[PDB]
């Protein structure tokens, strides 16, 4: 009767595995040996694709800032959302990955 | 009243032309080095790590 509520979920937060995996390994033992994903001033790009990166992280990025990817191709923080970052990529977005 | 072309011509004020335009004047020109600077866990300005 009490569980009716709860049969099916709702959230907001599309990206909902990206930070229950922050709180998860390091609730592993062994990965507190600083296994730490960088997100104060670095981020993983979650999706990728006709010169959209959405990247997670980046807690301390400002609107319209020129960021860079590890590739060395540039990129602008354009969307700042709740959970991730929309990067506008200025170059070629083949040499951009996931993760 | 008129006097004539050439005399026309003596009257005219000759403006000094510079070479070497000067636009170093008042001018700072920061350092940007070839590797691009960004931003480590720590907040320091270092360049890119070698890895893609």
């Amino acid at each position: 009767k009490a569980l009716d509520e709860l049969r099916k979920p709702k959230f907001s937060s599309k990206y909902l595995i990206q930070h229950v995996s922050q709180k998860l390994i390091p609730a592993v033992k062994e990965w507190e040996k600083s296994y730490q994903p960088p997100v104060i001033h670095l981020g993983r790009v979650l999706s990728v694709g006709d010169g959209i990166a959405r990247v997670y992280g980046l807690k301390s990025v400002q609107a319209g800032e020129l960021v860079c990817f590890d590739s060395g191709v540039k990129g602008m923080a354009l969307n700042l959302q709740a959970d991730h970052v929309g990067v506008v990529v200025f170059g070629n977005d083949s040499v951009i990955h996931q993760g | 009243d008129i006097p004539s072309l050439d005399k026309l011509v003596s009257e005219i004020k000759e403006v000094v032309i510079e070479e070497d335009d000067g636009l170093e004047e008042d001018f700072k020109a920061e350092a940007l080095s070839s590797e691009t600077v960004v931003l480590n866990e720590e907040g320091k300005s270092v360049p890119l790590p070698k890895k893609n």
